[PDB]
């Protein structure tokens, strides 16, 4: 399964992702196994799908929180006035 | 030369010492007293006030009062007194030779911090000051810099988380219950045994038997049914007069109040509760350290029995997967002016000490600027 | 009262 | 004949009446309140639960519960009584033969409306009922059949651009703050001043003075400065008991949260951010058509100066060619019953109810293929 | 405090 996509409005995002699938199956005349490779392949394009709409859903608080965070743990701007304060926890930790 | 003055100014108590040190130099109840009957033989000791440990000896004749209710300054005529007691009678050292750390409770009203600043440097003319925080001061000394402190004084409680050594301040929780509130409880449960104290004289001698008898119990019905199947757990305790009162029962209903403020007539809930709910206020990826270092911490907290009642309630509350470890240091009543102490000494900290120019720049409201 | 005050 | 209720029914507050009407016939506090203390006088009755207005009015002995919170059901039972309150005390009627429309707010979980149609259908045993989207109608309130409506309850906020009637389901955006966040902000921010409310009673004290003195400022730095430099932003309330707080800064810090959800300890984007998310995630050949019918509705804004700094906002993200224009109308809190009114007088929508035949052939599941 | 419990 591939997949690549391009937005370029005031700036370019761009998707690429492809998946291997492999399975087996029982055979019987041609006309009922190809209703089990559809089946197989209905279901497997299905999850697929499914599994890039969750993710899409989770990015921005695991794999895009990872790289910057949205926020920070005080869960409010940073106050430029203090600055020298957000020291001192890591100077304990040399302490 | 100079060294840095550490003052915990907590609510009930007030404990004071120089930075650098394992231990506060003196430690003395905030009570000022004053006489209410009319002395008869002048000239042999009458002071208008007496404040400190006289002020807890010459009980007897005093009406006691505290300066701090609830974390908040309530006269400041009287917080004036208990400074100048602080400084010039028992360390004896002037405060305009050495930097003054004041702590402060979260959430506590705007003008509190504002009129602390003004009285230290118009009145005791200081040179340097800080307004800190009193909870974070416990996770420092604790030896740890991630993890939720449970600080519960004589005015206040309160549960602050701090990771890294930067505080969360959108998930300080705050609660007006305290070892006071306790105090008034046992005044009132003590009445069903026979016992009448309500003088501000004998709120001290219920507020030692408190301190001294009363124990959390770890499963509340059944101690409850323990103590009305068999007499085992009174104890007798010897007022000033020298009667023999006898409490049982009674001995964990009174902080039974912490786990349920419906004692209380409160409506907020316990101090599990609380501090489970400021912890699922935290960011979910570090609360994984948070149920590993949640400490507890001030004076109310050292009853016999909290920490496995606590760790039973969090771990009742929180998920199976996480790992609850209260930790409980043997000596969690000073811990707030140990990492007082701990931080004024920090050559990184000499910056931080709002300066005398630095007040006469912008009034007493800079302190809303620099202290976190 | 058995402690404090009479009664 | 019969005449189809509407019911709202959001968080915060229950509007439902007859459907025909310019008017919801019973606007009441969805709440439900338990008695917090034991009664000790008989033969005057005593209810275990008082609701809806009944229970706002006594609150001083009550623990409010909302049986909704952030639009999401969060204790089904006490929704019942709501129900039950709303069609046999408030409407005075029985449900049995009255078709009613609900409405739900978008992308709540599918099992909310499951049970939803569930229990009217089960327990009301009302003849047939239909479930819409609680923004929709609002634009159907204004008669536009376009435009992107921005609704923002007293418990959640949703912006949904709707064009020629069919909502566009990959622009709405959904956002957890609201007015019951602006609520818990307020109260933290007024204990600056010294005003503790922290009880569930005290909140409904909070909300009516956030509902009555609050407003959003057109600048927010440079009100700040003019709250900072003088005194002619301060206003006076009247608490229930007497008291007169005076609150300053803090009339414009609570609503500016709905622009910055930094200030309430929120990740989000703002309202503004929101809406302009809203018309960009959309075509370009009808992001115009919304940025000029762009129209509010619900309680949480109906702050006065909230479309001034909307326009503005919106103006200064959008581009230079488009056409701002705020439609705000004066009665934005009913806008979403209003529109249900119309919606089920159509003499086209009456082939659309779920009917009790329809339910019992199809189960509760037909609601998810039925309702858009 | 001033409003809503004593100090
Ligand atoms: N073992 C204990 N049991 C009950 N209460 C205690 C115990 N130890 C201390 N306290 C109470 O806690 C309070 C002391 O806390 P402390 O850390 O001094 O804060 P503060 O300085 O605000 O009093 C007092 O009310 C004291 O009586
Ligand atoms: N001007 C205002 N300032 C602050 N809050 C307001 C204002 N107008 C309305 N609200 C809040 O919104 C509520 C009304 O919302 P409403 O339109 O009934 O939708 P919902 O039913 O979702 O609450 C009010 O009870 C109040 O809490
Ligand atoms: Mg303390
Ligand atoms: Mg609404």
């Amino acid at each position: 399964l591939k997949i690549q996509v391009h937005y370029y409005e005031d700036g370019n995002v761009q998707l690429v992702s492809h998946k291997d699938v492999q399975d087996s199956v029982t055979v019987s005349n041609e006309v009922q196994t190809t209703k089990e490779f559809i089946k197989i392949i209905e279901s497997a394009e299905n999850e697929y799908q499914t599994a890039i709409s969750e993710n899409y859903q989770t990015m921005s608080d695991t794999t895009f929180k990872a790289l910057r965070r949205q926020l920070p743990v005080t869960r409010t701007k940073i106050d430029w006035n203090k600055i020298l304060s957000y020291k001192i926890g890591k100077e304990m930790q040399n302490a | 030369d100079i060294a840095a003055l550490v003052v915990d100014n907590g609510s009930g108590m007030c404990k004071a010492g120089f930075a650098g040190d394992d231990a506060p130099r003196a430690v003395f109840p905030s009570i000022v007293g004053r006489p209410r009957h009319q002395g008869v033989m002048v000239g042999m000791g009458q002071k208008d006030s007496y404040v400190g440990d006289e002020a807890q000896s010459k009980r007897g004749i005093l009406t006691l009062k505290y300066p701090i209710e609830h974390g908040i300054v309530t006269n400041w005529d009287d917080m004036e007194k208990i400074w100048h007691h602080t400084f010039y009678n028992e360390l004896r050292v002037a405060p305009e030779e050495h930097p003054v750390l004041l702590t402060e409770a979260p959430l506590n009203p705007k003008a509190n911090r504002e009129k602390m600043t003004q009285i230290m440097f118009e009145t005791f003319n200081t040179p340097a000051m800080y307004v800190a925080i009193q909870a974070v001061l416990s996770l420092y000394a604790s030896g740890r810099t991630t993890g939720i402190v449970m600080d519960s004084g004589d005015g206040v409680t309160h549960t602050v988380p701090i990771y890294e050594g930067y505080a969360l301040p959108h998930a300080i929780l705050r609660l007006d219950l305290a070892g006071r509130d306790l105090t008034d409880y046992l005044m009132k449960i003590l009445t069903e045994r026979g016992y009448s104290f309500t003088t501000t004289a004998e709120r001290e001698i219920v507020r030692d038997i408190k301190e001294k008898l009363c124990y959390v119990a770890l499963d509340f019905e059944q101690e409850m049914a323990t103590a009305a199947s068999s007499s085992s757990l009174e104890k007798s305790y010897e007022l000033p007069d020298g009667q023999v009162i006898t409490i049982g029962n009674e001995r964990f209903r009174c902080p039974e109040a912490l786990f349920q403020p419906s004692f209380l007539g409160m409506e907020s809930c316990g101090i599990h509760e609380t501090t489970f709910n400021s912890i699922m206020k935290c960011d979910v990826d570090i609360r994984k350290d948070l149920y590993a270092n949640t400490v507890l911490s001030g004076g109310t907290t050292m009853y016999p029995g909290i920490a496995d009642r606590m760790q039973k309630e969090i771990t009742a509350l929180a998920p199976s997967t996480m790992k609850i470890k209260i930790i409980a240091p043997p000596e969690r009543k000073y811990s707030v002016w140990i990492g007082g102490s701990i931080l004024a000494s920090l050559s990184t900290f000499q910056q931080m000490w709002i300066s005398k120019q630095e007040y006469d720049e912008s009034g007493p409201s800079i302190v809303h600027r620099k202290c976190f | 009262w058995x402690a404090x005050c009479p009664a």
